[PDB]
RNA sequence: AAACUUUCAGCAACGGAUCUCUUGGCUCUCGCAUCGAUGAAGAACGCAGCGAAAUGCGAUACGUAAUGUGAAUUGCAGAAUUCCGUGAAUCAUCGAAUCUUUGAACGCACAUUGCGCCUUUGGGUUCUACCAAAGGCAUGCCUGUUUGAGUGUCAUU
RNA sequence: CGAAACCACAGCCUGGGGAACGGGCCAGGCAAAAUCAGCGGGGAAAGAAGACCCUGUUGAGCUUGACUCUAGUUUGACAUU
RNA sequence: GAGAAGCUCAGACGAGUAGGCAGGCGUGGAGGUUUGUGACGAAGCCUUGGGCGUGAGCCUGGGUCGAACAGCCUCUAGUGCAGAUCUUGGUGGAAGUAGCAAAUAUUCAAAUGAGAACUUUGAAGACUGAAGUGGGGAAAGGUUCCAUGUGAACAGCAGUU
RNA sequence: GUAGAGAUUCUGACGUGCAAAUCGAUCUUCAAAUUUGGGUAUAGGGGCGAAAGACUAAUCGAACCAUCUAGUAGCUGGUUCC
RNA sequence: UUUCAAUGGCCCGUCUUGAAACACGGACCAAGGAGUCUAGCAUCUAUGCGAGUGUUUGGGUGAUGAAAACCCAUCCGCGAAAUGAAAGUGAAUGCAGGUGGGAACGCCCUUGUGGCGUGCACCAUCGACCGACCCGGAAUGGAAGGGUUUGAGU
RNA sequence: UUGACCUCAAAUCAGGUAGGACUACGCGCUGAACUUAAGCAUAUCAAUAAGCGCAGGAAAAGAAAAUAACCAUGAUUCCCUCAGUAACGGCGAGUGAAGCGGGAAAAGCUCAAAUUUGAAAUCUGGCAACAUUUCUUUUGUUGUCCGAGUUGUAAUUUCAAGAAGCUGCUUUGAGUGUAGACGAUCGGUCUAAGUUCCUUGGAACAGGACGUCAGAGAGGGUGAGAACCCCGUCUUUGGUCGAUUGGAUAUGCCAUAUAAAGCGCUUUCGAAGAGUCGAGUUGUUUGGGAAUGCAGCUCUAAAUGGGUGGUAAAUUUCAUCUAAAGCUAAAUAUUGGCGAGAGACCGAUAGCGAACAAGUAGAGUGAUCGAAAGAUGAAAAGAACUUUGAAAAGAGAGUUAAAUAGUACGUGAAAUUGCUGAAAGGGAAGCAUUGGAAAUCAGUCUUACCUGGGUGAGAUCAGUAGUGCGAGACUAUGCAC
């Protein structure tokens, strides 16, 4: 239960914050979890997704499909993973959007910005 | 309460007999679909409700403290009813004791793992199981109105002292936790409905009869307050009717069923 | 039309009342606001009292003038009296009231105690840390905001319990009295014009 | 007997009721005090690679400086002058700036992008005319400055 | 290519009764699909909450020696003096 | 025992506008309760099947459907429609009907085109007959001006215009 | 008597019209108290009126717009389950 | 369920003495659509307390998480006294009275729709007391004595 | 002739200032009518709507020319009460305060009237210097000069007093740094837990099994009801800037800091607001009643004088206050603006007119008037390709869980319409009762318990009997086989 006065439990407030949150926050928003061995490497349980990065689908049809991301639709909240598409009527590929929730990362696009947070967010490189 | 301009927010007047139209009022004007539309009644599109709501209705209902120190002491003794407690759905099939009272130590609590042992232990965490397995979406409107899930209620702690009993109790599901001194009939009598389940501390149980008193002892904590005389002293009407001494001076018992 | 039983009705509601509906849904609200902001004085004027001391008056009416409530100042003889001086009373917290007087030695009395228990409980922290003056306290060390009604309270006159019954007591008629009294109150003007007349009009005759 | 009409049912139509949702409205409560001649509110005209509306912005024009986060925007692209980099973004923040014509609107007017005046600097032969640029020219009132008026009152010349 | 007015449901007559001239009620005359062009007897046809009359303790335009006032105008007093 | 608010026996009675009272059916939301129903299909809707109640109404079989909903005890209200020349919206008979008849008038051949009575070209016959159906302007309109394409909508017939 | 300006009669056509005042024939006047464009002035108990209570933006015996106003109605209509 | 056959059945609502009316509204369908809320008053009912009753004008637990629940003091509203315009005065002779009916109870009859003793509530009635009015009338006071009266009183 | 003073001008002189917008609340002016009185004129609506002027975060009011009549109270404001009362009112309809009492909050003061006269001690501006900053943007100090000012700027006084005096009493703000903190804080969080297995499903976020966390089971998103997938929620310290005497021995330590106040007895004085008060009349207003307040006009003051003490006048007392000058936070209001948290509210004819590019489209010359319009699907995967057709499109195909989801897209009623099937029909139809005809639907009883009884295997039952005292009951055990 919540306590705090600043904080909202409407929801039609958090409704209209989820759906109208600029590129900084949806960044934030669009997390998946780490890996269990990169839970144990970085003690971290989840960041912010990323580009070039390294994934594999926990849910729906395209289970068990490792590729790594290609791009990140913040306006749709989907990730493009490379190879993971379906066919048109023509026979192109269209590919298919995930949820950063709904893929776990294996393997992260490290660079300055990505160590200075995890180690601001307290875990070991 | 709607807005106190809705439906006057419009220029329209009646146009009157002649027209081979109804004498309500219309809106003037042209070149939109509002042009000649009626208006300001309630049988109206886009018009003013009937009555229309007002802030200033009675929205508090005061009842006399007596009553109310009347209502709570009904409670209190209605929680101490082990069979009131089953009738309200209360899982206290394998409870020890009714009134159910705790050492002074579970005030000291500090986990939720602490006080779900605790609850398993004097056989309480039934009433916490059966609220989890009744969770469910409210049926209807409230959904959208911030009350989207309900439950039944649970086991009702009282203490005395908080040293982090209120804390390790919160996050149960169904567990309310309050003092001893301010004791609430919405949570003694949820519903309207007697016999809640209520698990007393040491501390509390012993301020019982300081928050209370008794029929003839006012209570030190409410000042000149008594509690209140019974209009029948037995209640056991069954008892009193099969005794002795009225079936002795009754009549013939009379037959029960007549043959036509 | 009227045709039901009750009293005529009486309703002032021929204006525009529903335009002036006071609400009190704010009532729970600003009972907490207050809360807080007497929580905010007392915290920013720690260790000072939250209420000054205030004298005991006598309400003005034969419907009060038996009980004693609280006054707005003491009064400059009364601070005389007390040896406080009017400029330092409000410095040390002591209300003054320039405008009322004591006609009672019982109520400067009364007043006057109440200023001598306050400056006897009162702690004056030196204008110097460490330099007690004239007046100041050299203990400021165990200073904690108190009430001051919880150690000057305002109580009402008592009531005695019993005594003797006099001999003057037995032959005091107080019907008689009252009627007497009474009669004398409306009447004595006019008996005193009439003997005024009567010695003008006896000295114009000898005259 | 057909055709026709009527009633019902099954499919196909017309229409958009019912059901379920809702970044909306209404009401209540709590907190705060910040427009403008240093040019407000409002209006007009323009600004994006492909843009009429809305949002934002003003010829530095979906904006510049500065700060924060850190790989995007997305409909199409374009951009690898990008990622061990003080850097993409219609990101967030925001203490420096830009801020067209107007508008209390202020050189005079305006159903006119009309008619003027002053200073300085440059271009065309032009110490005076013309053109261009920059800075200015409203009223009432206040305190001072300067120049003045009065058969208003005063002195030695 | 393509409407509108109108539409309680509908539509063959006589007599009776009836809110005193019925398409429906009662008794009779009768009674056979689906249609075209005219027609003006009927539907007390349609339009328009009768404009005539009356009621309303409902108005408005106008008139006057109606009631109550008023701009203006005349006279006086006081001040300017 | 017979939800004592229960069980049992007997007698009499039954029109109803305006109106009064009582007991019930149905709708939205709230508290309590029902190891309540539900993506193995909730709500809604259709039904030429079934059942219950005097009735308001309720349950159910078969289809469609896709995400919430209900029984009981209470609380609460913007809670029940055939009318109001009621409001908004949609849609009928009239009806393929009234009608598309002022301004003298069109015809032949070719080209284009899927399609020609309306387009273009040529020929013929005509009209406006200089106070014009001619050539320009003021007010008003604002791109209707021109070229190239189109024939979804408009040009109450049509269209290649 | 033409243009122009009007509108006597047919009580013609039409009268869910081409048209919320039009069309045809006929008729009045046609060098002045003539007709008319643009600019300007007069604004609602007011304007203007060769005077019809006429005109004052299809509105005139007191224009239009918004508000008081959900004006009042002893009157008409309606007023929802068993 | 459909249809047939016999018999019966006028179009609903409304104003009205009277509607099928040649009286008005209604072409059809869907959705919306009209005794509500508030300040009072009156009766009745329920609840709590009771010569008292009313916590929420306000203050505290308060910070947590608290528009809630809980607690707290002085006033004040209504009632406990009425009467007169007012100045004023201000309710026990008695078992807080007598009479008649009267619930319930008790005692006797002797089975009668019974006799006796108290007697709640309520009504009727005769009195007593308080205020007002009218008296006698025994400077200021109206105490015993009264009345054919009067009050929304005891 | 000149200068000075006085008055009045001009300047694109130096430096400033006002307008306008916003109006929920606030201070005023002006000001109706509808309506009620069952008519209507006074009255009521209403000291309201409209119009006009003027502010702030609050405004206004405010420290008595106040109440009371008391054992007296004591600035203003607001709440309860006083009280639907006193009172006003064709005494009709109706209207209608105030003292006291309880509570919230409390805070006091400043000028003019004084001779400094042994020294205008006062203030603005220009120039220069030196400081300061929310800040190169802000705010001052010093020196000098010129102006203002004696037709009065400063100091002590404001009636509560105070001055002139008389005699003894005590002597005080600003720079640094630490520990604890306090606003913004944000280098940001140590901040907890399954996305294991089976079934269904397109998708598990559904059901079941095994678990985990909880100071976190508020909420939201994710291909269906998710505490443990994600954002979050709960709890909880710290790097930073600034207010940094906001405090402490704010220590540490600079000069703040030698003469200004301090009470005391005694006297003498004690300056106190003028077309103002007050009186008359008129108009308006008020509950204000021989005038409650305001305003116009006429008259016009006084010094123990003047105002008030709710019935006009005269006279005699008493009580209270000290007008005609000014400032002041708090408690109070807030349908405007900004930010935030909620709801027994509405669920697209509802809720604001506007859930959608709404004060938009559109109408009127103009003032103004002013709509309609939400939903494919989880994902466009938005139907490749073949064929017919001039084309629009159709038929095959294809995507999807679904095309009974094809953008004319969630489901998809009624009115109305087409096809098919059934039935009926001579100037209406519809309905009710009874039955025929045709069509259609359910009644599975002979489940289950039990008598008799053919084949069949089988740890064998009551009666006994042993195992908390009498006795009824029963679980278990050996005999009864």
């Amino acid at each position: 239960m919540k306590f705090s006065r600043d904080v909202t439990s409407s929801r039609r407030k958090q409704r209209k914050a989820h759906f109208g949150a600029p590129s900084s926050v949806r960044r934030v928003l669009m997390s998946a979890p780490l890996s269990k061995e990169l839970r144990e490497q970085y003690k971290i349980r989840s960041l912010p997704v990323r580009r070039d990065d390294q994934i594999t689908v926990i849910r729906g049809s395209n289970k068990g499909r490792e590729g790594k991301i290609t791009s990140v639709y913040r306006k749709k909240f989907l990730l493009l993973i490379e190879r993971v598409t379906r066919e048109k009527a023509n026979g192109a590929s269209a590919p298919v959007g995930i949820d950063a929730s709904k893929v776990v990362i294996t393997k992260l696009h490290l660079d300055k910005d990505r160590k200075d947070l995890i180690v601001r967010k307290g875990g070991k490189v | 309460a709607v807005s106190e301009k809705a439906g006057h927010q419009t220029s329209a007047e009646s146009w009157g007999t002649g027209r081979a139209l109804a004498r309500i009022p219309r809106v003037g004007g042209g070149g939109t679909h509002r042009s000649g539309q009626a208006a300001f009644g309630n049988m109206c599109r886009s018009g003013r409700m009937f009555a229309p709501t007002k802030t200033w209705r009675k929205w508090h209902v005061k009842v006399n403290q007596n009553e109310k120190r009347y209502a709570i002491s009904s409670a209190v003794a209605a929680s101490g009813v082990p069979s009131l407690l089953l009738a309200r759905g209360h899982r206290i099939e394998e409870i020890p004791e009714v009134p159910l009272v705790v050492d002074d130590a579970v005030q000291s609590f500090q986990k939720t793992k602490e006080a779900v042992a605790l609850l398993k232990e004097i056989k309480a965490y039934r009433d916490v199981v059966k609220v989890a397995n009744s969770r469910k979406l409210r049926a209807g409107k409230g959904k959208l109105r911030n009350r989207r899930h309900v439950q039944r209620r649970g086991p009702l702690v009282v203490f005395n002292e908080d040293a982090g009993i209120v804390k390790a109790f919160r996050n149960i599901p169904g567990v309310e936790i309050v003092n001893v001194r301010r004791l609430n009939l919405l949570q003694l009598a949820p519903g309207g409905h007697l016999g809640r389940f209520v698990i007393w501390t040491k501390s509390a149980f012993g301020l019982l009869d300081s928050v209370f008193g008794s029929t003839t002892e006012a209570a030190q904590l409410k000042k000149n307050y008594f509690l209140p005389e019974n209009i029948i002293s037995n209640a056991d009407v069954t008892r009193l009717i099969n005794s002795d001494e009225i079936q002795s001076i009754v009549k013939a018992a009379g037959p029960s069923r007549v043959k036509r | 039309a009227i045709h039901v039983k009750g009293q005529l009705p009486n309703a002032h509601f021929h204006k525009d009342w529903q335009r002036y509906v006071k609400t009190w849904f704010n009532q729970p609200g600003r009972k907490l606001r207050r809360r807080q902001a007497r929580q905010t004085k007392a915290a920013k004027i720690a260790p000072r009292p939250v209420e000054a001391i205030r004298p005991a008056v006598k309400p003005p009416t034969i419907r009060y003038n038996m009980k004693v409530r609280a006054g707005r100042g003491f009064t400059l003889e009364e601070l005389k009296a007390a040896g406080v001086s009017r400029r330092v009373a409000s410095t040390i917290g002591i209300p003054v009231d320039h405008r009322r007087r004591n006609r009672s030695e019982e109520s400067l009395q009364r007043n006057v105690e109440r200023i001598k228990v306050y400056l006897a409980h009162l702690i004056v922290f030196p204008r110097k840390a460490g330099q007690p003056k004239k007046g100041d306290a050299t203990d400021v060390s165990g200073a904690e905001q108190t009430d001051v009604a919880a150690v000057l309270p305002i109580t009402q006159e008592a009531v005695e319990e019993a005594k003797p019954i006099t001999e003057e007591a037995k032959n005091f008629n107080a019907f008689s009295t009252l009627s007497n009294e009474r009669a004398y109150a409306r009447y004595a003007g006019a008996r005193a014009a009439f003997q005024k007349k009567r010695a003008e009009e006896a000295e114009a005759k000898k005259k």
